[PDB]
């Protein structure tokens, strides 16, 4: 929804900062590989 | 066997596009809207003291 | 046309004046002449700011983001003052203009003015980028005057269903375009391309107004029964039968 | 080792691949094509369908263009990978490169 | 103070109540009136009401037990079938979800200054949420029956049978008890109840 | 049975003294006549209110969140007063119940408590929105002094490590749970099934009770085996072989 | 006060003390008091173990600086599982292992009182050469994490075992024989592959 339950505190700042970067690295990740999926599936279509 | 592995790559091709769409236009919003939310929250509290 | 003006390199505090002298007139206008009075001011947050700081100055007890505890009581000194009395055919209407700052709702001088008053429009800076003019938020926008303000015998007989339906349909839409953004085309039903056309229909047309083409209140209401025309009458969840017999079928 | 390519089409195609090798009869004397002329009925030749895709030997399944053409619907209802269908040309039918499922698949990428 | 429920006064007040009822913003956004929320919203007084309604109606407890399973299961599955795109979902998933839009968009959504619905009885609302649970039961049975032995029934096809009937079943609330007796209104509902029993019927 | 009593209308300064009274007849009752007693308390989080009232009124300087500082050392001069003494045996159990503001846990009044009170217990919300009753959340509670009150001759050979594989599992079934949240049951393999369903059955069994189901202490560690049982020999880490082979098999 | 590493005391303690012993919040509120959050931790020494070393036990150096990097590695596979391959489930698996076997939450039963120093780096070198011959994409001359995982079977399960020694009456070197047929059926179990 809108947002996450959590009380506010610096606890939660940085485990929502930690969870925010690792969603990132898995955006990157993710994009990468379909990239990739996609160049290999041009190349099968025009074979 | 090339259009067999073809479709097979557009099943897969698809489903993960879906899921790094859902992950990215989703998880991330609510995430820096708590962010602000805490920092403000923050900042009124030492603003108080 | 009763003008006063305020520039920015004029001194800060009298701007905590400047409106009590207006309002004053406009009392003095619409009480003892018998006259019509269209008020109308601009830029509350520099009025804000100014009672911030004359209260900083005065070390009073903060509140939310460091406002003044007596800033609502000063905004119900400037906006109550309004109204139509017994005996006198004049009547005061306001249009307060705010500035907005960070596009936050829940900004204390946004929620304050919206808690002492009844309606807000609320102009919107993506259909701004969108390049869309009049470009007005139709959802968040809402009048508490409809209660009176319409029905038969002013207007008509199905005003509030057809916005109560359009209100609606445009929220599920919304909903739906939401649903889009990953679920993808392929997946979706008839219904929610029926949804995506009556939005795409409703921003094109009704949204679109232009600068200077004034158009009646009969005109619109045809604009929306046309724009709603798309839906067949089943799944019309928000009109009462009769008026959906009686008017749909054109 | 197992597994054979079945075939359904005119006479001079099931002929050639006969020739090239494929065919067998299985244990309750089933064939592995059918050999469509003038007086095939439509039901028929989609149930024979029907009945090489439930088998779990075949793999691959050749159809000229006009059969296809003729069963457009069940080859586009069907959905699957593993039993994979083909489009061959045929006497009076050059094949035309805009009529095929698996382009529907990938539509627009031409 | 600006709709955040973190305040002070807002503690307090919920610490010295005993009914606590809640409003959402969202849901005033949807014009759905009234915007109860039904999530953080509760009483503690159902359990010395309950000799009252057993004496009085006696029958309400298995109509509000359901009715809180299935509003409970549709907030489950809500950001579910948002995050898997409802694709690999099972027959009871989705009548459990669309009966409580039903349920939703009926039920709960009622325009108080309508003529025909500016006020409700008692018994008008046990009756309608009868008819509801009865229709999801009924529709439950018979979607797990012959998905078990044979010719599963999916959503489409009953849809494609009772529109009409769920039709009448959201159109219902169009009472108007003013010019409407409660007996005529009653035997309405035993009248949609013996359609909705002889459609099921027809099925099978 | 003794009772002292306060309602919400009585004057507010009487709570600053109320409990000392209780915690001084207790006293008397246990060390000198003899008997065993358990005293009592509730909403100590009135009793801090008061005390900042006081504090308010009385222009110290405040703390955090406007206690004052020695708060402190007052909670702890009301919860010392227990533990049986030597050439006695009475003994007294101080058994408080305290609100958290907003479901908060660092939250000054529950956090200074946690420094004073050896273990907690968290009633849940989440627990009580699906009807368990009682809702209390395993997985935050503590109690230090299990450390020797149980064992062979106490209550029995096999415990503590009983609870602690059952801790375990509940903590990797949450996030096998989180898990099944964030991707669905597609990634889950055949052991996250088999946690989920211990979840299910754990939360079933053991946490529900009923009004008046007084249980016994071999039962729930029977109730505990049962729970167990369904996972075989090689999933449990946290156990002896040896008292698996004493036990599990039967 | 709940974890506080930004509390103004234990700002003051990492100025000062040179030691810091780390403890997860999201794993203290598990009752797990030998836990650690190994990230916000410094060692105040490494030469002074030298000579030590050099006289008793050289082999302990390398081992450990494995384990940080098997330490490091679940820390990222950990956010990867959070969004996978039996590579990373290799690191994954390992480092629970070695976590469960290390971070020892015995409630201070009696059976955990003892500190034979050189009869506790003896699961750790196993643990690290598992690790070692399963690193090679699990096939030794290279299969993947699932076929040694259903092939090992009760290896794993005696594995964990590990720690429920008891040394004051196990005897030194039985508990040295304890560690060669451990080792031996490592030996064994990898040589069936």
């Amino acid at each position: 929804k809108d947002r996450i339950e959590i009380f506010p505190s610096r606890m939660a700042q940085t485990i929502m900062k930690a969870r925010l970067k690792g969603a990132q690295t898995g955006r990157n990740l993710l994009k990468k590989k379909s990239d990739a999926l996609t160049l290999r599936f041009r190349q099968i279509l025009k074979k | 066997s090339l259009q067999t592995s073809f479709v097979t790559l557009d099943e897969a091709i698809k489903i993960t596009n879906r899921r790094v769409n859902a992950i990215e236009h989703v998880i991330i919003p609510r995430i820096e809207r708590t962010l602000a939310y805490i920092i403000t929250e923050l900042d009124e509290r030492e603003r108080e003291e | 046309v009763c003008l006063f003006l305020n520039l920015a390199n004029d001194p800060t505090i009298e701007r905590i004046i400047t409106p009590r002298l207006a309002l004053t007139t406009a009392e003095f206008l619409a009480y003892q002449c018998e006259k019509h009075v269209l008020v109308i001011l601009t830029d509350m947050s520099s009025y804000a700011e100014a009672l911030r700081e004359v209260s900083a100055a005065r070390e009073e007890v903060p509140g939310r983001r460091g406002f003044p505890g007596y800033m609502y009581t000063d905004l119900a000194t400037i906006y109550e003052r309004a109204g139509r009395v017994e005996g006198r055919n004049g009547s005061i209407t306001q249009i307060p203009i705010l500035t907005m700052p960070n596009d936050d709702i829940t900004h204390p001088i946004p929620d304050l003015t919206g808690y002492i008053t009844e309606g807000q429009i609320y102009v919107d800076r993506q259909l701004h980028n969108r390049q869309i003019y009049p470009p007005i938020n139709v959802l968040p926008s809402l009048s508490r005057l409809m209660k009176s303000a319409i029905g038969e015998g002013m207007t008509r007989k199905d005003h509030a269903d057809v916005s109560n339906q359009l209100y609606a349909c445009y929220a599920i839409g919304k909903d739906v375009q939401a649903m889009k953004a990953v679920v993808g085309e392929e997946a979706l039903t008839s219904d929610d391309l029926l949804y995506l056309e009556f939005l795409q229909k409703f921003e094109k047309n009704f949204i679109t107004q232009g600068p200077y083409e004034n158009r009646t209140v009969y005109e619109t209401l045809d604009i929306g029964w046309q724009l709603l025309r798309i839906f067949p009458k089943e799944m019309l969840k928000r009109i009462p039968q009769s008026t959906l017999s009686e008017f749909y079928p054109r | 080792r197992g597994k054979l390519i079945a075939v359904i089409g005119d006479e001079d195609t099931v002929t050639g691949f006969l020739l090239g090798g494929i065919g067998e009869l299985n244990k309750n004397r089933h064939p592995n094509f059918l050999v469509v002329e003038k007086d095939t009925t439509i039901n028929e030749i989609e149930d024979t369908f029907r009945q090489f895709l439930n088998r779990d030997d075949i793999g691959i399944i050749l159809i000229n263009q006009y059969i296809a053409e003729m069963v457009r619907h069940a080859l586009d209802a069907h959905q699957r990978s593993i039993p994979a269908v083909l489009e061959i040309p045929s006497k009076e039918h050059p094949y035309d490169a805009a009529k095929d499922s698996i382009l529907r698949r990938a539509k627009g990428m031409f | 103070p600006g709709g955040d429920f973190s305040d002070p006064v807002t503690s307090a007040t919920l610490g010295i109540v005993q009914v606590f009822w809640g409003l959402d913003k969202k849901l005033a956004q949807r014009k759905h009136f009234p915007s109860v929320n039904w999530l953080i919203s509760y009483s503690k007084y159902m359990r010395a009401l309950d000799e009252y309604y057993d004496k009085h109606f006696t029958e309400f407890v298995p109509l509000r037990t359901k009715a809180k399973e299935i509003l409970q299961e549709e907030e489950d599955l809500a950001e579910i079938v948002q995050l898997v795109g409802k694709a690999s979902l099972a027959e009871t998933d989705k009548i459990t979800l669309e009966v409580a839009k039903l349920i939703k968009d009926d039920f709960l959504q009622q325009n108080g200054y309508t003529p025909y619905d500016r006020f409700c009885p008692f018994y008008k609302t046990v009756g309608m949420l009868s008819n509801m649970i009865s229709f999801y039961d009924m529709a439950r049975r018979a979607v797990e029956t012959t998905a078990q032995s044979d010719n599963k029934i999916t959503w489409s096809i009953i849809r494609e049978h009772m529109g009409e009937i769920l039709y009448k079943l959201s159109s219902m609330k169009f009472k108007d008890p003013v010019k409407d007796g409660e007996a005529k209104i009653k035997a309405d509902y035993a009248q949609l109840l013996e359609d909705m029993q002889n459609a099921f019927r027809s099925l099978e």
